[PDB]
């Protein structure tokens, strides 16, 4: 029943822009923080973008603020990462979590690739 | 053809919400009560005796520099529409600088154009006497409310400016809790312990949304109404007893209240809520610094060269002293547990009370 499957990543030129999104359902997600993580083989998983279930209260990790913007909405239970002034070390899987504690849920990622 | 200081009115609280971070950060998970729009108020009026570096760090922690057109003008309108419908609550600030000191020409004219108030001079070698007029002025300033400020005890025959802001809140509910269903319960505080503490109860449709932070900590959000339209107090509380309360208090913005103001919807709800009465003196001195606000403290390093040429002149102490009281006067929040307040000026956004009740 929860399920959280992300999309839209693929491969960029470096200084290109992408667009994630995340479909959810089987929980409440107006109630639920929304969450961005990254990660690669041989580096550790790390957050990219966090949001509150409402008032967009916002939080990244340091190597890519000012490039991402998380934003979501809550009547079409969907999350977003725009990615902007992407750099080869941006390559990953992105894996979108949301939690609401002591409750945490996980997707199944997407590939991102910038070369 | 006017419309309410809104943006000062959040510029103000939001530095003040940042105060009370730096408060309730510092603190051992005690309770703690506070004004943010007092110390605001507060440091605005400081912001017309100083200069350079000084002035220029009060600007940049507060976002906002007194000296543009009617800065002024919003505050005091904004001070009177607040007081304006209002024993239920009372307010102070004071300004105190040694009555030796030569002020320059056209401050004190200046001063009170703008703030319809005084700098109070008094002679601090005297130290029992300047002690004396503080804690008087204080005292019948808040109608009796406010009756000591402990932090005075730092005064002495070196003291030159002393800054000093009070307040007191009672308010009365739009809807009273019934007397009746007064009851005694445990109160789970944040390091295991439990207390039997008196709660109030009502069933009633109030004003709530849930809150949870982006790290995912989880939260009820409701409104009580006092029996003036004009105040709200927002109570945000742990939806169980194992979340922590200081996630969402490092995240608070005056912004941030505004929008669960905007989001609440009004449903039915059993509300079981503590009586407290809570008390708080919080030397401002290293709240400010952490903000970088670091030479007004300083004897050589601060520029009061808009109040006075002399030096060495600096704020020896920097006070707040806040009392609060909240007594009676198929969905259940029942606050047992660590909780943070908000008392809400509704027509402007102005934090005027902001708190965490550890223990009632």
């Amino acid at each position: 029943q929860v399920q959280l499957v992300e999309s839209g990543g693929g491969l960029v030129q470096p200084g290109g822009r992408l667009r994630l999104s995340c479909a959810a359902s089987g929980f409440t997600f107006r109630t639920y923080a929304m969450q961005w993580y990254r990660q690669s083989p041989g580096t550790e998983r790390e957050l990219v973008a966090a949001i509150s279930n409402i008032g967009g209260v916002t939080d990244y990790g340091d190597s890519v603020k000012g490039r991402f913007t998380i934003s979501r909405d809550n009547a079409k239970t969907t999350v977003y990462l725009e990615m902007n002034s992407l750099k080869p070390e941006d390559t990953a899987t992105y894996y979108c979590s949301a939690v609401r504690l002591p409750q945490r849920y996980w997707g199944r990622g997407t590939q991102v690739t910038v070369s | 053809v006017h419309h309410p200081p809104s943006y000062v009115a959040h510029l103000a609280s939001d530095f003040g919400v940042r105060v009370f971070q730096q408060v309730a950060q510092a603190s051992k998970d005690r309770n703690v009560v506070f004004s943010p729009y007092g110390v605001a108020s507060v440091l605005a009026m400081l912001q017309l005796t100083t200069g350079g570096e000084t002035q220029q760090q009060i600007q940049a922690a507060m976002g906002f520099k007194i000296d543009d057109k009617g800065m002024a003008p919003a505050l005091r309108h904004l001070y009177k529409e607040l007081m304006g419908p209002w024993d239920e609550i009372s307010t102070t600030d004071a300004i105190f600088v040694q009555r030796d000191l030569k002020l320059v020409q056209g401050f004190m004219p200046h001063f009170f154009r703008l703030f319809r108030s005084t700098v109070k001079q008094v002679d601090f070698s005297e130290v029992e006497r300047a002690r004396f007029i503080i804690n008087d002025w204080v005292k019948t300033h808040t109608k009796g409310m406010i009756s000591h400020l402990l932090g005075t005890g730092a005064v002495d025959q070196l003291t030159r400016l002393v800054l000093v802001n009070a307040l007191y809140f009672n308010g009365q509910w739009k809807t009273p809790f019934p007397d009746s269903s007064t009851h005694r319960r445990l109160f789970h505080k944040s390091d295991g312990s439990t207390v039997s503490v008196p709660m109030m109860a009502q069933t009633n449709k109030f004003n709530y949304t849930e809150f949870t932070t982006p790290d995912g900590h989880y939260y009820d959000i409701l409104e009580l109404p006092y029996h003036g339209d004009t105040l709200s107090m927002f109570i945000a509380a742990p939806y169980e007893k194992e979340v922590p309360l200081s996630a969402l208090t490092n995240i608070l913005s005056a912004q941030l209240i505004s929008h669960w103001k905007g989001n609440m919807t009004r449903l039915p709800r059993l509300l079981v809520l503590p009586k407290f009465s809570l008390e708080t003196e919080v030397d401002l001195r290293k709240p400010l610094e952490n903000l970088g606000m670091t030479d007004m403290f300083r004897p050589f390093q601060a520029d009061f060269t808009s109040l006075s040429d002399q030096e060495p002149l600096h704020v020896a102490l920097a006070l707040q002293k806040v009392k609060i009281e909240v007594n009676e006067s198929p969905e259940e929040i029942i606050i047992d547990r660590p909780f943070l307040f908000v008392v809400r000026h509704n027509p402007t956004g102005t934090v005027l009370f902001m708190g965490q009740v550890m223990e009632p």
